[PDB]
């Protein structure tokens, strides 16, 4: 009998295995940071890898990029003014970025509708073939190295159950009401 | 005059991590003084920094308590701790250096996918495009149909229409095997496999043929 | 050590296995001394009897069916020896712990002459206790004071006590010494200085300052090491007794496990109990940490004084009960921190800052409210506990805990607190003239605990070995399926321009053209990732359900949402595809709209009657599409029996037999399947487990959860006898009468029983607590604290399970059973597992009980939820940034599932045709 097996392939890559998130680093000699997106939409520098700094990597167009922040589910858009932020709708005129490599191997992203470079500090210039870059705009995608274990926030709040009181009859709650009837 | 070694500049040590390309020149410097001269010592990972242990050497400066390195490969990664004392007090500090060894090309598409086939009317088919790329490639499934008589439109290009192109929320294995069940006439044709990066592109394109049972 | 305490919070703070959070099973190691305790003044009474003088505490109650609270009578022990001595004979005890009245031997704060019949009363106790064998533990001082010494030299607030505490601890010595082996100087001396003096919150007092206090305290801590040098060096090498002195103390937990959290909690420890023990049992100096706090107001100790404190203690007698613990204990000297009534840590506490010190609990137990009479579960689970977290102490931390002593024989004054709350093990009618002892439920349990001396392994709860029928239903539950509308592939009907040459883009015309083909399974991207999560789990049966909101939009049946159809189409289909039996579900109570469209829900939602004969027409189309591939239908899942009123309730049934009725007669010959409710069936226990009227609200409880809907449609085809016995009683006969239609068309609908089982709970018949006693049931409701618990505080009863199913067996006869869901949520969100493996592996093993053990026909097991995505903490794959990765649980039940239940070492791979009509086969 023929049979048949398969195609060639060498399986998955960088990441934990197939956590094909990715974080992006940015050097300016004096310092260091990660692109952070927090949970309400802000963007700053981290300087190891966080849970809000994990980044994926996804292609939309011939040769345009999207960049999602995998823990706060918002994507990374531009505004006019050049400011970056986070918001938890897509939208392919604002949060959307050309991704080019340069000659010293870092990657930038420009937006197609602004031109403004993606710069973590206050340099939201232009982009120049190969003149001056701007300072927090070239970035290096960095593997992922924390586990998936801490990417899900816990819940377990649930600020005073039942105060302190000095003369809780029933401390170690053997009487638990169920809630009935209606 | 018994002073502590201390930290001059402090603000030339803020950057923790360094995170070069292959072939780069990476700069570990700890500021201090005291009285008299301290010896400053280089720790890697907890060892022996000798300068045997990597090819290329280094330059370490002792005007401005740095060290200099020259084309870093992916052997000098892990951590690297200055230790500075002179009599009693020794203070230290611990960098990270990483190489990201990466490479950006072409997306590849393995030879020979999709394959042509022919399995007459009413089976399954399904055609697959191993696809490969660093800066992330996106993927297109297109579909040569005819409108009206011909096949060909204005200049000297076929027409094509959308079968399966990747979004948001699309996995990036999924977009790789174009399902078609039971299958039709209307589908015999040419299926091609746009995919492409921010570099170039890449397309590899099969004939379905549907004869009868 | 002093400060070698520190270190518990942090080994606590990780828990180490499951099976040492419960630890139902072990025995104390041999010669453990099981006692019981007493006082003076709240059991003795008669306060002028036989030439006695007074207390502080008989002036006290003189002077703020009587008004004012006193103690001159209360148990009234001094009368009743032969009372008193019977029920230690009952109890099995060893040691019995009572005290001497200082104003009843000596009325005269002089040592003048010792009254006889005082002395007498003490001897006869001990005669007896003697000929029963029982131990006795005496203490010298329990917070009674006579008056003379009082109202001469100032109290305990005088260093001129020291002697006559002196010459009072001398004839007790001398007389009962020869039978006494353990003697307690000082009862809590942490209450009678602070509360006593500076507070006032006790007998005597005027608030003056803590300073008062603290003085009161260091003459208490001189007095203590007064009567101990005289008993080592005149009583101890002719009679060998140990003496120690009776130290409470509380427990408290840091706020963010900082250090400055966990410095404060040391220093509460060591401003209520360091403030005895260190300088007891370490140094004879009182703790740093007072030292600083209170470097004026607090005395100073001489150094020929320290020496003299130091080692005058041969064994560490802890208290530990509702003394200071939520009462008497100062909130200043908290620190902000969170107080707690763990006796674990506490214990362990005090063998790492003590160097591992002999530990006897002289005073344990909680308290219930006055009205309290035999039945009294809140105590006996309290010293369940109590009991239990002791074992644990010498087991798995070390701990030389040599004996325990549950408080308080029987009722009696409670000091501040009056009569209104009660502490013993037997019940006490003050306003009878006999007040005899009557024994209470924690004194039936306490009997027979020290009968076996702690908890032996019993064959209940003994693992399990065999095998689970052939073809036995494995599966899970995913009651909201995330619908996938959007098509993956052939929606973009516009065609293109490919530029093949130059740049390889695509420019679209600004025409129309081409259609649109037939979309199939493949289209919806989102079947194949979980059905491949369910091959390599192993599952044999998918359970989940359909939203009725989302199938008929607009209530009727005219606008039907075909797009979804096909999604359960093919979500069915492929599940055939990989020999996995989809059992879907049709309604559940879950959205703000009960499950119900929102044109139904709107016009009365149950309380209407039309909802069900929409309901029924709603199942038909159901039954038109998907039951070519579904071969097992569920009518209702899980409806809210707690929740919901009688007037849905009623339509609900109406709404289940129909769809029943239009299966059986319209698919059953073109559909092998079968359809039945799935009822919620909670286990539920009598607290007492001898109690009968525990029993009968337990019963009636559980007529409420499950009869309510069971016995209607399983068996009489009418409502609980139990359910309409109540009511009637109760005048408020809101619930409706089973018409001859009704009852004609609910009766037989099932094909099956769907059980859900998730934990058990306690009922209880006596008002504990009136704001958490359930009124219209009149139940109490409890849980043993000794069960293990889940984050959300779930109880895991694995016998629970069992329980319930010879309970629905007893009462629906034999029948094809399955188990719809069963499971627990995530716990420490780290280590998730640690809980859940050890919940599947006994409620499963339990359930495996009742079909070899006791014949339930059991058909299949539906662990509940398989991801948190959909049904967050309580699944079993996580569900973190976009990926799901299986946790322990999945190879946990992977291997019980191949292994078709727990098999040992005849060996039968058994494929028995078909057998039973537990399911079927493709
Ligand atoms: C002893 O106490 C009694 C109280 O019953 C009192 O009458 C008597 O005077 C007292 N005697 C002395 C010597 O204090
Ligand atoms: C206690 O008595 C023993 C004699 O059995 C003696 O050796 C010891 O020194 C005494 N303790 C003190 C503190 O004097
Ligand atoms: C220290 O003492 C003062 C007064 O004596 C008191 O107000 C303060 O609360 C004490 N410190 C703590 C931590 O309780
Ligand atoms: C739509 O449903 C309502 C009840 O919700 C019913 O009264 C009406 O007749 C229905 N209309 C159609 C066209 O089915
Ligand atoms: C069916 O409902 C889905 C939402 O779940 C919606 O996207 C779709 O348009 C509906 N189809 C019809 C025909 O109403
Ligand atoms: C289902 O079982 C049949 C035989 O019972 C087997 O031939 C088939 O391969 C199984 N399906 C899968 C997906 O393995
Ligand atoms: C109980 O029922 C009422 C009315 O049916 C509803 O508003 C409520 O959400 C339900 N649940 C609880 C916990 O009260
Ligand atoms: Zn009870």
């Amino acid at each position: 009998d023929d049979k048949a097996m398969g195609y060639p392939n060498a399986s998955p890559l960088l990441g934990s295995s197939w956590g094909g998130l990715i974080h992006l680093y940015t050097a300016t000699a004096r310092n260091s940071y990660h692109l952070q997106i927090h949970k309400n939409g802000h963007v700053d520098g981290a300087p190891h890898q966080t849970i809000y700094s994990a980044l994926m990597i996804r292609s939309e167009d011939a040769g345009f990029v999207v960049i999602t922040g995998v823990m706060s589910r918002r994507y990374l858009c531009m505004d006019f003014r050049g400011n970056i932020f986070g918001s938890h709708y897509f939208d392919p005129e604002n949060c959307r970025f050309q991704h080019q490599t340069l000659e010293n191997g870092y990657d930038v992203y420009h937006s197609p509708q602004y031109h403004f470079l993606v710069s973590l500090g206050a340099a939201k210039a232009a982009f120049l073939p190969g003149m001056n870059p701007p300072p927090y705009s070239q970035f290096l995608s960095r593997r992922n190295e924390i586990p998936l274990i801490h990417f899900n926030t816990p819940i377990p709040r649930q600020h005073t159950q039942s105060a302190e009181d000095d003369s809780e009859r029933d401390p170690l709650n053997v009487l638990k009401p169920r809630a009935r009837m209606t | 005059m018994p002073v502590a070694p201390y930290w001059t500049s402090p603000e030339k040590m803020e950057k923790k991590l360094h995170a070069v390309p292959a072939a780069k020149t990476v700069k570990f410097k700890c500021p201090s003084s005291g009285t008299p001269q301290p010896t400053l010592r280089w720790l890697k990972n907890g060892k022996e920094f000798k300068p045997d242990h990597r090819i290329g050497g280094y330059k370490v400066r002792y005007a401005t308590w740095s060290i200099i390195m020259d084309s870093v490969v992916p052997s000098d990664k892990g951590n690297y701790t200055c230790i500075v004392e002179n009599e009693y007090g020794s203070i230290n500090h611990t960098y990270q250096l990483d190489v990201v060894e990466r490479s950006p090309h072409r997306p590849i598409l393995q030879a020979g996918l999709p394959a042509n086939k022919t399995v007459a009317l009413g089976s399954n088919v399904e055609f697959m495009c191993k696809v490969y790329s660093d800066p992330q490639p996106h993927i297109q499934w297109l579909k040569h149909i005819e409108v009206n008589g011909s096949k060909i439109g204005p200049d000297n290009l076929p027409y094509v229409q959308i079968l399966k192109t990747a979004g948001v929320n699309t996995t990036d294995k999924e977009m790789e095997v174009l399902h078609l069940r039971n299958v039709s006439f209307e589908d015999a044709g040419e299926y091609t496999c746009l995919a492409g990066n921010s570099i170039g592109l890449s397309h590899h394109s099969a004939w379905l043929t549907v004869l009868e049972a | 050590e002093p400060g070698d305490g520190a270190q518990t919070w942090a080994r606590f703070s990780r828990p180490p296995a499951p099976e040492a959070a419960g630890l139902f099973q072990g025995t104390f190691p041999d010669g453990f001394l099981w006692a019981v305790g007493s006082a003076a003044y709240q059991t003795e009474g008669g306060w002028q009897q036989h030439g006695k003088g007074a207390s502080i505490w008989d002036t006290f109650t003189h002077h703020p069916p009587l008004q004012p609270a006193t103690g001159d009578v209360a148990s009234d022990s001094y009368n009743n020896v032969f009372r008193d001595t019977e029920a230690l004979r009952e109890l099995g005890v060893t040691h019995y712990r009572f005290s001497i009245s200082w104003a009843r031997v000596l009325p005269n704060g002089s040592a003048g002459v010792p009254n006889r019949e005082g002395l007498r009363y003490y001897r006869r106790l001990l005669e007896r206790l003697r000929e029963l064998g029982v131990q006795p533990v005496v203490t010298l001082y329990h917070w009674d004071l006579p008056q003379r010494l009082q109202d001469a030299y100032g109290g305990w607030a005088n260093r001129a006590l020291a002697d006559h505490f002196r010459d009072y601890a001398e004839l007790c010595f001398r007389h009962f010494g020869g039978q006494v082996k353990y003697w307690i100087t000082i009862d809590n001396p942490y209450v009678v200085a602070w509360h006593g003096y500076a507070t006032g919150r006790l007998a005597p007092g005027i608030r003056g300052s803590p300073r008062l206090g603290y003085l009161v305290a260091h003459n208490l801590l001189l007095a203590h090491a007064k009567v101990w040098h005289l008993y080592n060096t005149s009583f101890r090498p002719t009679q060998g007794g140990q003496v120690s002195i009776a130290l409470s103390s509380h427990w408290i937990n840091p706020r963010r496990m900082t250090d400055h959290s966990i410095k404060e909690c040391q220093k509460s420890l060591d401003f209520v109990l360091g403030w005895f023990a260190k300088p007891v049992f370490i140094d004879g100096d009182y703790p740093e940490s007072m030292k600083n706090n209170l470097s004026s107001i607090l005395p100073d100790f001489t150094e020929s004084e320290k020496k003299f404190i130091k080692g005058t203690a041969d064994f560490f007698a802890l208290c530990f009960g509702p003394t200071l613990s939520f009462q008497l204990l100062d909130p200043h000297m908290k620190f902000r921190q969170l107080e707690s009534p763990n006796l674990r840590q506490l214990l362990s506490w005090i063998d790492l800052e003590f160097n591992h010190p002999q530990i006897f609990i002289v005073e344990n137990g909680w308290f219930v409210s006055g009205t309290t009479k035999r039945d009294d579960a809140k105590y006996m689970y309290y010293l369940k506990k109590f009991i239990m977290e002791t074992l644990k102490a010498i087991k798995l931390d070390g701990v030389d805990v040599i004996g325990y002593t549950a408080w308080s024989l029987m009722d009696g004054f409670e000091w501040h607190r009056g009569y209104s709350i009660r502490r013993g093990l037997f019940y006490v009618d003050f306003l009878s003239q006999d007040k005899m002892l009557l024994p209470k439920s924690s004194a039936l349990f306490y009997q027979k605990l020290i009968e076996k001396n702690g908890f032996p392994p019993l064959p209940e709860n003994q693992p399990l070995e065999g095998t689970f029928p052939c073809d036995f239903a494995w599966g899970v539950v995913d009651n909201y399926i995330q619908v996938d509308t959007t098509l993956s592939q052939f929606t973009d009907l516009n065609v293109y321009l490919w530029d093949v040459h130059h740049s390889k883009r695509l420019i679209k015309v600004d025409g129309v053209v081409t259609k649109k083909r037939k979309s199939y399974c493949v289209d919806f991207a989102a079947i194949q990732p979980q059905i491949a999560l369910l091959q390599e789990m192993h599952v044999t049966h998918f359970r989940f359900s359909l939203d009725w909101a989302l199938i008929l939009p607009l209530g009727n049946q005219s606008q039907v949402n075909h797009t979804i159809l096909q999604y359960y189409r093919c979500m069915a289909s492929e599940l055939v595809r990989v020999n996995i039996t989809p059992v879907v579900a049709l309604w559940q109570p879950m959205a703000p709209n009960q499950g119900l469209p929102r044109l139904l829900a709107r016009q009365g939602a149950w309380e209407n009657p039309y909802t069900a004969l929409a309901f029924a027409e709603y199942a038909r189309l159901c039954f038109q599409e998907l039951g070519h591939h579904v071969k097992l239908w569920i009518t209702m899942n899980e409806p809210y029996t707690r929740n919901m009123t009688y007037s849905a309730g009623h339509n609900l049934l109406k709404a289940h037999a129909l769809a029943w009725h239009v299966y059986n007669e319209k698919f059953r010959h073109a559909q092998n399947g079968k359809i039945s409710i799935a009822l919620q069936a909670d286990w539920i226990e009598p607290a007492c487990p001898f109690s009968q009227k525990d029993k009968e609200v337990a019963e009636r409880v559980l007529e409420f959860d499950i009869g309510w809907l069971a016995e209607p449609i399983f068996g009489s085809g009418d409502y609980p006898w139990v359910m309409r016995d109540w009511l009637n009683q109760r005048n408020n006969f809101l619930l409706p009468y089973f018409t001859e239609d009704e009852k004609k068309l609910i009766q037989g609908t099932f094909d099956f029983l769907a059980l859900s089982h998730y934990t058990t709970i306690l009922v209880d018949s006596e008002k504990e607590d009136p704001i958490k006693y359930n009124d219209y049931l009149e139940v109490q409701e409890m849980t043993d604290i000794t069960w293990l618990n889940s984050p959300s505080q779930v109880a895991v009863v694995p016998w629970g399970l069992r329980k319930v199913l010879n309970w629905l067996k007893f009462k629906y006869g034999d029948l094809p059973m399955y188990i719809i869901s069963n499971g627990i949520d995530d716990g420490l969100h780290a280590e998730d597992d640690q809980l859940r493996v050890y919940y599947m592996q006994n409620y499963i093993n339990e359930a495996l009980k009742a079909h070899i053990l006791d014949g339930i026909n059991l058909c299949g097991y539906f662990a509940y939820s398989f991801n948190d995505r959909t049904a967050p903490r309580f699944g079993l794959y996580r569900y973190a940034a976009d990926q799901f990765e299986p946790k322990a649980s999945m190879k946990h039940y992977r291997k019980i599932i191949d292994s078709n239940g727990f098999p040992g070492p005849r060996f039968c791979p058994e494929e028995f045709t078909v057998c039973t009509e537990c399911s079927f086969f493709h």
